[PDB]
């Protein structure tokens, strides 16, 4: 179920991501809460 | 991709959740930096530190390096550019370089009664900021305090988030998948030239 | 008139085009040849018409809802909506006065000014090749031709 | 033959190709390298070879239900359906006598009589590219090639 | 090469109440600023700087309290400060503990 | 980095890529011009600056169930993955040493090493056009550019 070469190692790989920063998007998460929703095409 | 459906392995949803992560911060990186190309008439944007509705104000003492007193005489300076010079009302709201909320919570010196820190006593003396808060976006000497809501900075979405995908033609088509968004901002302002923003330096 | 002449991007019913948009330095008419400056503007070509490299970029209409036609100039400073042509497929260019085309098939250089002409496709690139037996007199007069 | 060339038009499973009409002024065979004269008729080019802007206009073969294959010759003063090829699609070609395809990759000019040749991409317009390493001796082979 | 290595500048055997809290937040901000890292972060310190943590803090005259008191109402975050005889003299160490 | 550099195709949501498979002969890096050989194999290209009629192939990264990126060389004697790059695609290309890319929309020649430089469109074969304002000073770096 593995290379015999490699057999002294294990692999529990499932990512773990990555976390972004302190207050990324504080501001923008203020004015996208409050925002007016127009129709697309209005420049 | 039909191998990682073999080993289980995502590899999609890790990336659905990571470009609608950068869509979010390539728009927020046009709010505080702003672009010359997109322009109709006379309406462009310039960034949040560069536009001519946005009132510019100098620091004079560095907050990195000054004591609890100088914090205060160099904020209300500030703020009096929006009730004195300015003319505007209603709870301001204010936000922080990540340096300067740190600077923000050490020890006071002037209270005796207990332990108390900077950031309560700014947020007890001055009570018009309704919101204190941080944001990464200021990195250094540098902040901006303004009104948020529909008399001030506010922000008007032409389209939401949404995402599809491409459909697949023959057997060895790509998957692909798209994500698109489209919305835009503006500070409040006056005809003889009264602004509601004030950023610091 | 039975070939109306009013969309400049009349290439297939199945072929989309290519958009690159950018501000304005002039104000052009739509089919002109085009060329990107410093900055983020685009104006007319102004190159030599002896000079090979250039990336086919005409003017697009701009869109009915701005006040926009085949015929009406951009107004200057702002987003000018332009197309770049892929290889195969049919738009409106706008050539220059006193040539007439005879056979469909002829070699599209390009003249100066940021308007077409038919050349000798031994000294100068071939950008299109015409698609219409129409003879212009006045400058600035919409031909169709196919872009291969 | 594990290489089956009775359709001229071998270009993918999704590219559907690009058809020019027209009327005929001579029989020529499929494959072979088109003009556009007056009028509305089309026959071979007898271009030189050092001469560029031409666009690339080969002879598709007639409907099954016409008499059409790769080696049936179109009857005269018809319509004769043709191929303009995009870039990016392979085409079977028609070659001269006395040239052998060693490498894939070889630049693909035109001979003055209609067919095509490899020929030093210097001073001739390069149509295509070869795909397909044989050795032809008679004048009329077809040879796959890519449009590129 | 997988510890972060930051320099202490005040020596905290003999420092006072205000320069303490004044050099562990600079501490505890390569972990929330310049490392993104979140949760409860936890201090371990040595038993000569906890000894030097237990007398009178001066700043505060409503009572008696140490300074050990003072960092425990400033900084929330700090889930558990405890000590450990590992350490030596002036060094600390404040990291995450868990599988993350 | 707002500009994420980890693929090296990148030319629109609805445009699929054209590939060449092929041997190896050396181990070049993921975006630098090649040429096919004799036999069946691929390698850095090692011809003139001023010779036309190449055609625009560059290498693709290799798969991520292989050990590829964008960094990572190919190993040789294998099947390395291709791209034949259609006009009108924006591809990641890699530029040599000492020039920047100031204005969008120059011509990008090829230099006789396997990587690309603005060159002046007139005495060699114009392969894309720049579509990145940055200045490079390492050899090996990725400027976004389009094929037309």
């Amino acid at each position: 179920m593995q290379r015999v070469d490699e057999m002294y190692r294990l692999v529990d790989s499932t990512g773990t991501g990555e976390d972004r920063d302190w207050g990324n998007q504080t501001l923008l998460g203020r004015l996208l809460s409050q925002a007016q929703t127009v129709s697309i095409g209005k420049k | 991709y039909e191998a990682m459906r073999s080993e289980m392995l995502p590899a999609l949803a890790e990336d659905s959740e990571e470009i609608e992560f950068t869509l979010l911060d390539d728009v927020n990186d046009y709010l505080w930096n702003g672009d010359a190309k997109l322009k109709v008439d006379t309406a462009v944007w310039g960034g949040l530190k560069a536009d001519a509705s946005v009132a510019a104000y100098s620091l004079g003492a560095d907050l990195t390096t000054a004591t609890e007193a100088q914090v205060v005489a160099e904020l209300l300076a500030l703020l009096d550019v929006l009730r004195i010079t300015n003319k505007k009302s209603g709870p301001f709201e204010l936000y922080i370089s990540p340096q300067i909320m740190s600077n923000w919570q050490k020890l006071a010196g002037a209270n005796t009664n207990g332990f108390m820190n900077i950031m309560a006593a700014v947020r007890a003396l001055i009570p018009e900021f309704s919101v204190v808060e941080a944001d990464s976006a200021l990195q250094g000497n540098q902040v901006l305090c303004s009104v948020v809501g529909t008399r001030g900075l506010h922000a008007k979405i032409g389209m939401m988030m949404s995402s599809y995908q491409v459909p697949r033609v023959m057997h060895n088509d790509p998957y692909q998948f798209v994500k698109w968004f489209a919305a835009g901002f503006q500070s409040n302002n006056s005809f003889s030239g009264l602004k509601s923003t004030v950023y610091g330096s | 008139m039975a070939n109306s002449k009013n969309s400049i991007f009349v290439g297939g019913a199945g072929r989309v085009k290519q958009t690159i948009e950018g501000l304005a330095q002039s104000a052009f008419k739509p089919g002109q040849l085009l060329a990107r400056a410093a900055g983020d503007a685009i104006d007319v070509t102004a190159k030599a018409s002896t000079t090979y490299g250039n990336e086919f970029l005409i003017c697009d209409d701009q869109p009915q809802t701005l006040g926009g036609g085949t015929d009406v100039a951009v107004t200057a400073g702002d987003t000018v909506q332009a197309i770049s042509v892929l290889p195969g497929q049919y738009v409106l260019l706008s050539f220059a006065a006193t040539q007439n085309v005879t056979t469909k098939g002829a070699a599209v250089a390009s003249n100066g000014d940021g308007n077409f002409k038919l050349g000798n496709p031994a000294t100068e690139q071939t950008f299109a090749v015409t698609e219409e037996i129409i003879n212009v007199t006045t400058a600035g007069t919409l031909v169709l031709c196919r872009a291969i």
